[PDB]
RNA sequence: UAGCUAGUAGGUGGGGUAACGGCUCACCUAGGCGACGAUCCCUAGCUGGUCUGAGAGGAUGACCAGCCACACUGGAACUGA
RNA sequence: CCCGCAGAAGAAGCACCGGCUAACUCCGUGCCAGCAGCCGCGGUAAUACGGAGGGUGCAAGCGUUAAUCGGAAUUACUGGGCGUAAAGCGCACGCAGGCGGUUUGUUAAGUCAGAUGUGAAAUCCCCGGGCUCAACCUGGGAACUGCAUCUGAUACUGGCAAG
């Protein structure tokens, strides 16, 4: 964390690119957070950068919905419903729930 | 439980022999008593109000070699108890069991009477005490058991326990090595340099 | 105003003893009477005297030892704004029982040591000090 | 028998023409252990000339406070600029429990057990003088015996 | 139903009854009317220990309460005049 | 005789019912003052007796409507 | 003072309200901290100070400083928020605790392991 | 929050409850509660006690134990002491 | 729980040291980096920061934070004020409410005495007993300051009568 934040040795960014977009992602298998982001990773590039912000086991949470409240994000995951405390958070401030099936679909997308 | 560093460095910051030091040799001779307590410690005496009756707490526990804790405990059963607090707050400490030890001269110091009851050598009334803080009360005997039993560490005191005050409260004995705790000891049996109304104001405020 | 005429005679008494004044003349009645009759039989005030028909006049004579008075002090206890009983123990004593209260019983008015003899108390009056 | 010590001492300024100048005021309270009450106050340009000053006023105006074994005779009350003390026997118990300033008054009174609890202004300078004036009030129930009995 | 019965106070490993008179319907340590006595079963040889009147539950048992198994040996332990 | 209160009449006609207004002295637990307190109560009565203006003596019985446990027995003097 | 109006008016109590805005009986929360700026302190010190706006986890925004030399403290990874009050920026009643959950603790500190989260050295 | 109450307050008669009762009906009367805080709003199980305190008080209702209420939400009755 | 075996072997950390507050120097840094519960420390001799040495407190805990009370007589019944520091309505007449001169009789509400019933047990407190001691457990007593009824006392207050 330390490395990746010091390793510009600058205060900003040289150049316009500056602007990016978050995401906000869990999926109900270990197996695929840690394999699809790399993928994930593979779409990013200079002018916009995509980055993943807490992994989840699985589900949804309150703490998830807050993670996307803060910052600007689009909520999605591999396979998960919402809870009861879930859907409370979700509907009443303007938010973005959105499951998908297959990873393809969610390549396309994030695009 | 215990304090495990230097007895010496106890004694050298009071500025008075906790008799720690008794063993074999005593009346120190090799010393240094207070000048430098620590590196810094030749600075001069003066000291507060507060202190003074925080350093006569220090006096009376390292003597004994009691915690905090163990001796909060001492002082609330000394003012629940009838007559003056002060009195029998040195009372419940002197009804301990490995200070009968040290007063009959079975150990040599105060620290090795602990060590010998620890190990459960110590028998009162026939059944055998492991614990050290185990209250003793009047017409209670004493005796270390058949194992153990006139060993060079245990013979060494009672020889030279001869020397010291001899407390008229309880009997020497030291023939069959046996003791008797005969009743509870009076004002002027102890205390003397040690201060009771300076100890007891500390847990007031 | 009149409504206290009790506290009115222990106001009496610390300005005749401030004052040096000896002689000290008031409106008298029945209970005004036995509370004066109550400080005579310790012994602080010298005599008491009542002079009238139609309108009674208490007279107290207070007397002086020394130059410092012989009453310490003297407070209005149980006043109407505000009433003070006291079972049997629970009579406070004054000055670790150096002196005396006085104290109204239902046999008559006497002090906080008779009273505990008694085995009955009532309403307290003041703290002769 | 002297037994004599210090409360505080503070430091106070004139400010001067040329300069602030610092004097320095002790204050000492002494007494033979069984009565005999006593105090002096003082002031000096430096430190050991202030106490001793304190001390030497200490020696004169000294008055008798009436005691019954080692405590005070009855619970009383003294006033003195803005300072409210009351004060109880409770009787040979415990005893000498008491914070600094009022702490000297007590112990070398010669009273071992009397409960301090100081109300009002807590201030060194008119702790001290409260007390006084509250032990010389107090009166003893052997010379009372003018009032008293008969 | 009243019944007479013993009810556990004493500490873990350690147990020490309480023989007491109350309902059926209680818990074991919740209500019930009156305390009668006490029952160690650790103790040691000495002249305390078991101590029981017979006065206040042979009132009870003409009054219509049961005795339970316990009750009923502690009765026939302890005996009346001996 | 059962325990009785010294409490007046207040109101006169209910259509045979009456209340009782109890005056007492009590201690306040804190500060020790007596404050009088008043505690009205529905009282049963039969042949539509004497009303306001007087002091009603009162004893315990069975509720024979909403609240209303009391009973009256004797009334002293006649007016106010 | 007259004890008459006491009876009807009682003696009133402050209702003494705490220095923790975040209350719920928590000793300790967690929170966001979105941005952390270096704003100056009060009027007789001079200096640049870390501290860290934290979104806690019961939905107050609210700031906090961070204690110990440097961090890696900044928008994801929620960390822990003790609280306390100590007066030097204008209005911050809380602090962060280092060396718990994504929260570094003092790298090479020797003295005062117990505050700011750092370990034992092996020796 | 200063005015609040139509079964609301009381009586008579009938029905009803294991049992007294506007408990519930018909009729009659115009009362009832309230500045000693009614009603309304906010908050909360209460007590033996625990914690603090020299005491008076303050705060608090975990475990232990008594009583009341609740048993996914709302409402109702049966079986049965 | 008792006995035997081996061998000091397997077992001490934590805060703090400018004053308050028990316990001090050096070095590094130089209003920078940071400490802080309060007043405040650091802009080249810092016992206040960071490290080291030394020391103090406490101990299988230690410290910080949060919560309650005490300290706080700073809601003050016990137990405080209101000229100038916060605080006497601008002033007066007045209902409810609070309080009431003095003499006698009566009532016994308030108050006070005695007795009965009740105030569960546990807890708190006191003297004992049992777990190797203590915590813990437990016998008995005291206490639960309260409330009600009954039988008495009549000084004071209240009701009532005559003054
Ligand atoms: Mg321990
Ligand atoms: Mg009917
Ligand atoms: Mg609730
Ligand atoms: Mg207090
Ligand atoms: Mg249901
Ligand atoms: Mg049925
Ligand atoms: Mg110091
Ligand atoms: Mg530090
Ligand atoms: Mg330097
Ligand atoms: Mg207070
Ligand atoms: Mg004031
Ligand atoms: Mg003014
Ligand atoms: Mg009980
Ligand atoms: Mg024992
Ligand atoms: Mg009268």
């Amino acid at each position: 964390q330390q490395k990746s934040k010091l390793e510009n040795m600058f205060a900003n960014m040289t150049e316009g690119e500056v602007h990016e977009v978050n995401i906000v992602l869990k999926a109900d298998v270990q197996g695929s957070v840690e394999a699809i982001s790399d993928s994930l990773l593979k779409l990013s590039t200079d002018e916009v950068k995509v980055k993943i912000i807490g992994s989840g086991v699985g589900g949804i949470t309150e703490t998830d919905a807050t993670l996307a409240a803060a910052s600007n994000a689009i909520l999605v995951g591999f396979n998960v419903r919402a809870d009861a405390s879930a859907r409370k958070v979700i509907e009443a401030e303007s938010l973005d729930l959105r499951y998908y099936s297959v990873i393809y679909n969610l390549i396309d997308e994030v695009k | 439980a215990r304090y495990l560093g230097p007895k010496l460095k106890l004694s050298r910051r009071e500025g008075t022999d906790l008799f720690l030091k008794s063993g074999v040799r005593a009346i120190d001779t090799k010393c240094k008593i207070e000048q430098a307590p620590g590196q810094h410690g030749a600075r001069k005496p003066r000291l507060s109000d507060y202190g003074v009756q925080l350093r006569e707490k220090q006096k009376v526990r390292r003597i004994y070699g009691v915690l905090e804790r163990q001796f909060r405990n001492y002082y609330k059963e000394a003012a629940r108890l009838k007559g003056n607090t002060g009195e029998n707050l040195l009372a419940l400490l002197e009804g301990r069991l490995d200070n009968v030890v040290y007063r009959m001269g079975f150990g040599a110091t105060r620290a090795e009477a602990r060590q010998l009851v620890s190990h459960k050598a110590i028998m009162v009334n026939g059944r055998v005490v492991n614990i050290a803080s185990y209250q003793v009360s009047p017409n209670d005997v004493v005796s270390i058991r058949e194992k153990a039993k006139k060993q060079s560490r245990v013979k060494a005191a009672l020889e030279l326990a001869e020397q010291r005050e001899k407390p008229t409260w309880l009997e020497v004995d030291a023939g069959k090595m046996e003791g008797t705790f005969k009743r509870k000891p009076e004002r002027s049996d102890l205390s003397a340099d040690i201060n009771e109304h300076l100890i007891v104001e500390l847990y007031s405020k | 105003s009149m409504q206290d005429p009790i506290a009115d005679m222990l106001t009496r008494i610390r300005n005749g003893q401030a004052a040096n004044k000896a002689a000290v003349t008031m409106p008298s009645s029945k209970l005004k009477v036995a509370i004066a009759n109550v400080l005579k039989e310790e012994g602080f005030i010298e005599d008491f005297k009542v002079e009238g028909d139609t309108k009674p006049e208490l007279e107290l004579t207070l007397k002086y030892f020394q130059g410092k008075a012989v009453v310490e002090s003297i407070q209005r206890v149980s006043r109407p704004g505000l009433r003070i009983y006291k079972r049997k123990d629970e009579l406070p004593k004054v000055m670790a029982g150096l002196g005396i209260a006085v104290v109204s019983t239902s046999k008559g008015v006497m002090t906080d040591r008779a009273a505990r003899q008694a085995g009955l108390g009532g309403e307290i009056i003041c703290y002769v000090a | 028998e002297l037994q004599e010590k210090l409360i505080a001492v503070n430091r106070v300024s004139k400010t001067v023409k040329g300069g602030r100048i610092f004097s320095f005021t002790a204050l000492t309270v002494v007494g033979d252990g069984n009565g005999r009450v006593g105090f002096g106050y003082g002031k000096a340009r430096e430190v050991p000339a202030a106490i001793q000053k304190a001390m030497e006023k200490a020696r004169r105006n000294m008055i008798n406070v009436a005691l019954n074994n080692g405590t005070l005779q009855h619970p009383v009350k003294g006033v003195h600029t803005g300072s409210r003390v009351f004060m109880q026997p409770a009787s040979e118990g415990t005893g000498i429990i008491a914070g600094g300033a009022m702490r000297a008054v007590l112990e070398v009174a010669g009273v071992h057990n009397v409960l301090a609890k100081a109300y009002g202004s807590t201030n060194p300078i008119n702790v001290v003088r409260a007390t006084i004036d509250g032990l010389e009030n107090m009166n003893s129930p052997e010379m009372v015996a003018a009032k008293r009995g008969k | 139903m009243v019944t007479i019965r013993l009810a556990r106070h004493g500490a873990k490993k350690r147990p020490f009854y309480q023989v007491v008179v109350a309902d059926s319907r209680n818990a074991r340590n919740g209500r019930f009317i009156e305390r009668v006595g006490f029952f160690n079963p650790i103790a040691s040889e000495k002249e305390e220990g078991t101590r029981l009147d017979l006065d206040r539950i042979a009132h009870w048992v003409g009054q219509g309460a049961t005795i339970s198994d316990r009750v009923a040996a502690l009765i026939k332990e302890v005996n009346k005049a001996a | 005789k059962i325990r009785t209160l010294q409490g007046r009449v207040v109101s006169d006609k209910m259509e045979k019912s009456i209340v009782v207004a109890i005056e007492r002295f009590v201690k306040h637990p804190i500060y020790g003052k007596f404050i009088k307190r008043t505690t009205k109560l529905h009282v049963h009565d039969e042949n539509n007796e004497c009303g306001i203006g007087d002091v009603v003596e009162i004893r315990e019985c069975r509720p024979l409507s909403k609240t209303k446990s009391w009973t009256l027995v004797r009334v002293v003097e006649k007016a106010v | 003072a007259t004890v008459n109006q006491l009876v009807r008016k009682p003696r009133a109590r402050k209702v003494a309200k705490s220095n923790v805005p975040a209350l719920e009986a928590c000793p300790q929360k967690r929170g966001v901290c979105t941005r952390v700026y270096t704003t100056t302190p009060k009027k007789p010190n001079s200096a640049l100070r870390k501290v860290c706006r934290v979104r806690l986890t019961n939905g107050f925004e609210v700031t906090s400083y961070i204690g110990g030399e440097g961090h890696n403290l900044q928008e994801h990874s929620v960390i822990l928020i003790r609280g306390g009050r100590v007066k030097d920026l204008p209005g911050v009643r809380y602090h962060t605790v280092r060396g718990a959950l994504d929260c570094s603790g003092v790298k090479d500190r020797k003295q005062a392991r117990s505050k700011y989260g750092v370990k034992r050295p092996k020796a």
